[PDB]
């Protein structure tokens, strides 16, 4: 016998007047997996089937189980339960985000921002494509490392203080890092006009390098660093 | 009735599923100029092609020099001659054309000295028609290939005017007199019921790996389109054929890539012997999956297991150079460090043969059209298509080759697009559906929402999972299968006894997992009964009582003096299963394997031969 | 639908609904890089409030600066009580000065890893106290 | 196409290397010419500081211009006063000096 405590943010949109409160659950760790997602599933499957959350891969390559556990934004299938028995683990939905139902946040704005940065290879010719492979040296390929792996978990932008106050007009690290990802790709021709997409004070220039995005990345990526590279490209680029 | 807001939509073509195959079929239609809709329960990135690691097979010949006609021989061999050669032909030739398509989309393929797409050795692939040693044709974005595949497709998909119903659980197909009119779906956000009608419907819902307790597949691999098809009374092909991937972590069942064995990884037992030498002399540890998983499971029976429970096996990566281990395989370097807590460069990974791919699914034309069985013959289901894991053109056959699924995705996704763009035109008359249709799809939904039974939803799920895991596994016998069949059948009656707890509209996961359950059970019943019915050893389906490759002839000796067997005597045929929804009893028949190619001159038919590596 | 059309729909659904904002700073973990960025703003604001109060008082208030100092001198000011009033003006300045370099180094791109951020964060915090105590005694 | 947010961002860093350069330059080389160049760098860098604060916290459209208008007033008044102090009084170099040594 070995018990652990979990405090979870709860909000039902069906019952009117039901204001957001906290509910506690207790589960044995010998009967449960090491990760927080295993715990959530267990209380979902046994104790209360009214708990709602997004889950899929339980491998840490979706961004489905992205939440605020113990004050930080990571994945529930990646981060493990603190074997410390007396301390209660607090689980919240991603910060400063509209909650659809407990733990499930609205990401419609987040996804639409990724659309607006145009995340696809753009060329001058679309006639000679599909038939021959584009050439790219290993060094040019190496510049994409630490950028292509981004899973769009949204632990990133939801941790950014600028993204809280300015969720509407400022894109946020995750989205910005992808915008950068398509810039340094040797195959891409539309690099100069990709930078011209950010000539307003909100798009890119709300990042004051506060640095909460990198310190929360579940995949170990460095988005903040990439933002500074965009800034560098923005002041240097020709025409 | 009257509780749910019936909302109707009008479209040219509907795609169910936004992962890989579905995604490729979606924008390929909008590319042709179709008012296309895409229905998906997950956000397209959260689909399961993202979990792919090994790569994608294409005969580009960048490593040395290749021929797609050799890629045909290898797939048609690995299929254990259950594979329809018309589909394999089309896939192997379209292979370079579909991959160069992806690189030109922006897929960050790993690079070589030339600056070309990095291919690498994989499970059971050979040069010069299985004569010229090991073949290296698995294209890969260094260990996170399906991640890039899904992303670069989705990224390229925003370049078209496709409509996406994100988080909309598709309930049933819309059907009127043998013809498909689209899909009825539940909005997960607000709870309203949407009916999306179109001239055509593509089904790309993926596999049903969650039928078993142990699997590599994601929690949302529930084979829903497979269930949708069977509720329409349409057949399901080769359902008993279930792939057991040799390398999966002892814990939750997380996949370690076969690219491990492809790069230089060796598989080791308790004694210390490379046990993939006495079992397979030529191909060894990089042999076919139905040989490796067959060996690993049989090695545990001997008592040669590893660990405190004596049930799991080890995969060596210690000997590999750290130089290329961090480059070629960094995704498994991180994910084996988490669930196992194992230093990938110094310590070996704990592995286990677990459920992975679903070979069978929905009977599918080489052009993507869904097929039914009328009077022993084939018949096109009007306005219905399928591509990917949920599909069964049986290009994979009895056993799927290493990294041949992501090809099956893009090629047949494209096929589903082309065949709609060629057969009909966009803006053509959208067939009208009855105002009363989707009637009992609501009734099924509403009963599961109000459920006031006695047996918990999760407790009935695990009952199915463990009953499948033990009864119909790697090795199975008519004694244990018979018991498992009546075990699952009696469980289907227990579905009317279930208890739900959520009485809400917004994001009722309690309800959608129960809809996942109904869609899993139907996929389970046909798999178990199909396994009992088949009394032979062909690829993944291994019988300890019938360890025989039962073809039309004995293909070890030359076929001349031998007399041919009739159709209802040999087993070289596709299993077609139906299920009555009320009683639950599985009625199943059979159809012949396609042995003809597209063009005999350009690509010759490969006849059945010896099955070993 | 276009990209920025989906953004219009996002707000016109959420703003006119009963959806609550998830707790942000109410529960979010405190970290050094974040606290050091908050301080940099506070010091920035505090200093401009000081400089503006020096510029405005130069125009609005009558009497020269030497007379203003003799008003301070004739308050029988304390021995260390004058040092404390001095130190509390160097401390906000020297923090914002040193950390100003740290922000400026990030602009070049250097020292942007997690360990380098934590290391230089303490280095700024330390070099401040030295330049604050050092100058208040000068 | 014009790049306003690009060149503005560079300007802030240019005055930052000027302001950082001026503080030891004011100590080592205290002069009348130093007093004015200091007051300019102080008020400008400060104006481009609060300007960023306003664009962050101040939510609104009609409100946005009002704070920016008022900020320009204080910025001009601060710079006017510091110029007046350098001409008709001791100077900001000696202001610190007489404040520190005395
Ligand atoms: C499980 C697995 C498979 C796999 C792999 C690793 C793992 C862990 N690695 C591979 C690799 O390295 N190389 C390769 O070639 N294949 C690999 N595979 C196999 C392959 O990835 C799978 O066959 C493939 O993922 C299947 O994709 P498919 O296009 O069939 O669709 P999906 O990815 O499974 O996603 C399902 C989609 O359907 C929608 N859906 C499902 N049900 C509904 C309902 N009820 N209503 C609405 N939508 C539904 C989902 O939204 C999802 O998008
Ligand atoms: C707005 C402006 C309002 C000014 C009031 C604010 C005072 C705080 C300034 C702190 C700077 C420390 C300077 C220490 C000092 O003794 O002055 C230098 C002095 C050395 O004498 P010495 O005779 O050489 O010393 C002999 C040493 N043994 O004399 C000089 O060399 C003059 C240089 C002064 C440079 C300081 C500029 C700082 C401006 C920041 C304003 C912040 C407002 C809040
Ligand atoms: C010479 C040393 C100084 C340097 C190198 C410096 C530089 C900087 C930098 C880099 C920032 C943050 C901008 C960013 O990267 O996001 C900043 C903020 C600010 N600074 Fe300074 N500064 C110095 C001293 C001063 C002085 C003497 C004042 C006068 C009052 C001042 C006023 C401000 C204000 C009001 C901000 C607010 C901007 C923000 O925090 O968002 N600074 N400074
Ligand atoms: C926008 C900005 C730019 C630079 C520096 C700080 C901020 C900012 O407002 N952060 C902020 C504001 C309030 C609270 C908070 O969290 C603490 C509770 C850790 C963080
Ligand atoms: S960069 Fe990292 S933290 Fe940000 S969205 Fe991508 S995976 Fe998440
Ligand atoms: S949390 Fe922030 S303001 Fe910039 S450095 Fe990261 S986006
Ligand atoms: S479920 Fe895929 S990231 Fe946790």
């Amino acid at each position: 016998p070995r018990i652990k405590k979990f405090a979870i943010y709860r909000w039902d949109p069906d019952k009117t007047g039901d204001k957001p409160h906290m509910q506690t659950y207790e589960i044995d760790l010998n009967n449960c997996g090491p990760m927080v997602l295993d715990a959530l599933i267990k209380i979902k499957n046994e104790i209360d089937s009214t708990l709602t959350f997004r889950r899929s891969c339980r491998e840490g390559i979706c961004g489905s189980c992205a939440m605020n556990i113990n004050g930080g934004n990571t994945l529930a299938c990646t981060r493990r339960i603190d074997t410390n028995l007396d301390k209660v683990s607090k689980i919240y939905p991603l910060p400063h985000m509209y909650v659809i139902k407990d733990l499930v946040p609205d990401l419609s704005n987040f996804y639409a921002q990724y659309k607006s940065i145009e995340p696809y290879l753009k060329k001058k010719d679309e006639s000679q494509e599909g038939k021959q492979q584009y050439l790219q040296s290993i060094e040019e390929r190496e510049k994409l490392d630490g950028l292509y792996e981004c899973i769009l978990c949204a632990c990133c932008s939801t941790s950014c203080p600028s993204y809280w106050w300015n969720g509407d007009k400022y894109l946020g690290p995750a989205v910005l890092m992808q915008a950068y990802r398509w810039m340094i790709d040797s195959r891409d021709d539309f690099t100069e006009e990709r930078l011209a997409k950010l000539q307003d004070p909100f798009s890119l220039y709300r990042c004051h390098t506060i640095m909460n995005c990198t310190g929360t990345c579940p995949k170990g990526l460095n988005p903040g660093k990439a933002i500074a590279e965009i800034k560098k490209m923005m002041a240097t680029y020709k025409e | 009735s009257t509780q749910y807001p019936v909302v109707d939509h009008e479209f040219d073509a509907v795609v169910v599923g936004a992962g890989g195959a579905g995604l490729r079929a979606a924008f390929g239609l909008s590319e042709a100029g179709f008012n296309t809709a895409c229905v998906t329960k997950l956000f397209p990135t959260r689909s399961h092609t993202v979990a792919a690691q090994g790569g994608i097979n294409a005969a580009l010949g960048n490593m040395e020099e290749d021929n797609w006609r050799w890629h045909f021989y290898d797939t048609v061999k690995g299929s254990d001659w259950l594979g329809d050669q018309d589909a394999i032909h089309y896939m192997t030739e379209q292979a370079p054309a579909s991959v160069v398509e992806l690189e030109n989309y922006g897929m960050p393929f790993s690079r070589t000295e030339d600056g070309k797409i990095y291919q690498r050795a994989f499970g059971g692939q050979s040069l010069k028609f299985g004569k010229g040693g090991q073949a290296h044709r698995c294209c890969c974005v260094a260990d996170r290939t399906g991640h890039s595949l899904l992303h670069t497709l989705y990224g390229r998909s925003l370049r078209y005017d496709t409509s996406y119903f994100v988080e909309y659980f598709a309930l049933d197909l819309l059907m009127e007199n043998g013809e498909c009119r689209g899909v009825i779906a539940l909005c997960i956000e607000d709870g309203s019921i949407h009916r999306i009608r179109a001239r055509n419907t593509v089904v790309a819902t993926g596999g049903y790996g969650r039928t078993y307790f142990s699997c590599t597949s994601a929690h949302t691999s529930t084979g829903d389109g497979t269930a949708m098809v069977t509720r329409a009374g349409l057949p399901c092909q080769d359902l008993e054929f279930v792939q057991f991937h040799p390398t999966g972590i002892y814990g939750a069942g997380c996949l370690i890539t076969e690219g491990c064995r492809g790069e230089g990884g060796i598989l080791i037992n308790s004694q210390g012997e490379r046990f993939m030498e006495r079992y397979a002399p030529v191909a060894k540890d990089l042999a076919s999956r139905d040989v490796v998983s067959r060996s690993m499971t049989l090695e545990i029976r001997e008592g040669r297991g590893c660990g405190p429970e004596k049930d799991h096996v080890y995969l060596q990566l210690h000997h590999l150079p750290p130089e290329q281990l961090a480059v070629r395989l960094p995704g498994i370097s991180e994910t084996a460090m988490i669930f196992a807590g194992v230093d990938v460069t110094k310590e070996p990974i704990p592995v286990l043969p677990t459920v992975h791919y679903n070979m069978g699914g929905i009977p599918t034309n080489y052009k993507g059209q869904v097929l039914r069985h009328v009077n022993g013959q084939d018949q096109v289901v009007p306005g219905l298509y399928a591509c990917g894991e949920a599909a069964c053109a049986s290009v994979h056959g009895a056993n799927r080759l290493g990294a041949n699924s992501l090809l099956d995705l893009v090629v047949f996704g494209r096929a589903c697009a082309l065949s709609i763009a060629e057969s009909c035109r966009p803006g053509d008359k959208v067939p009208s559906i009855k105002p009363n249709a989707g009637e009992e799809s609501v009734m099924n939904l509403d009963k599961l929402r109000f459920a006031n039974g006695t047996i918990r939803t999760s407790e009935l799920r695990l009952s199915m999972q463990k009953s499948m895991q033990s009864h119909a596994a790697v090795f199975r016998v008519g004694s244990v299968l018979q018991e498992g069949c009546e075990k699952i059948l009696r469980l289907y009656g227990d579905l009317q006894h279930l208890k739900t707890f959520d009485r809400g509209m917004v994001w009722n996961t309690d309800l959608v997992e129960t809809l996942e359950l109904q869609n899993l059970m139907l996929c389970a019943l046909q798999t178990i009964y199909g396994a009992e019915a088949r009394k032979e050893s062909r690829g993944a389906h291994a019988r300890e009582d019938f360890k025989e490759r039962v073809d039309e002839y004995d293909y070890s000796k030359p076929i001349q003096g031998q007399q041919k067997k009739p159709f209802q005597e040999h087993w070289r045929k596709h299993t077609l299963s139906y299920v009555d929804v009320k009683t639950g009893k599985v009625s199943l028949e059979y159809r012949p394997v396609i042995d003809k190619t597209l063009n005999e001159a350009d690509c010759a038919t490969v006849p059945p031969a010896i099955r070993s590596y | 639908t276009t990209a920025k059309e989906e953004m219009e729909r996002f707000w016109n659904k959420n703003l006119g609904s009963n959806r609550p904002l998830s707790p942000h700073i109410t529960i979010y973990r405190w970290s050094l890089p974040m606290a050091m960025s908050i301080c940099h703003r506070g010091t920035g604001i505090a200093l401009s409030a000081g400089v503006s109060l020096f510029g405005l008082s130069a125009l609005l208030l009558p009497g020269n600066f030497e007379s203003h100092l003799e008003l301070v001198k004739s308050l029988c000011l304390g021995p260390t009580l004058i040092y404390t009033a001095k130190f509390g003006i160097v401390f906000p300045l020297m923090y914002h000065t040193w950390n100003g370099i740290r922000h400026l180094i990030w602009d070049l791109g250097k020292g942007l890893t997690i360990p380098q951020l934590t290391q230089s964060g303490v280095v700024v915090l330390i070099l401040t106290v030295l330049s604050s105590v050092g100058l208040a005694a000068m | 196409s014009s790049k306003a947010a690009s060149l503005h961002w560079t300007g802030e860093r240019v005055v930052s290397v000027l302001l950082l350069g001026l503080l030891p330059a004011a100590y080592l080389n205290p002069c009348s010419a130093m007093d004015y160049s200091l007051a300019a760098a102080l008020t400008l860098h400060g104006h481009w500081g609060i300007g960023q604060v306003v664009t962050d916290y101040v939510r609104g459209d009609a409100l946005q211009k009002a704070a920016k208008a008022g900020l320009l007033a204080l910025s001009a008044f601060t710079f006017a006063g510091l110029c007046y102090f350098n001409y008709h009084d001791v100077g900001i170099c000696k202001a610190v000096a007489m404040l520190w040594k005395l």
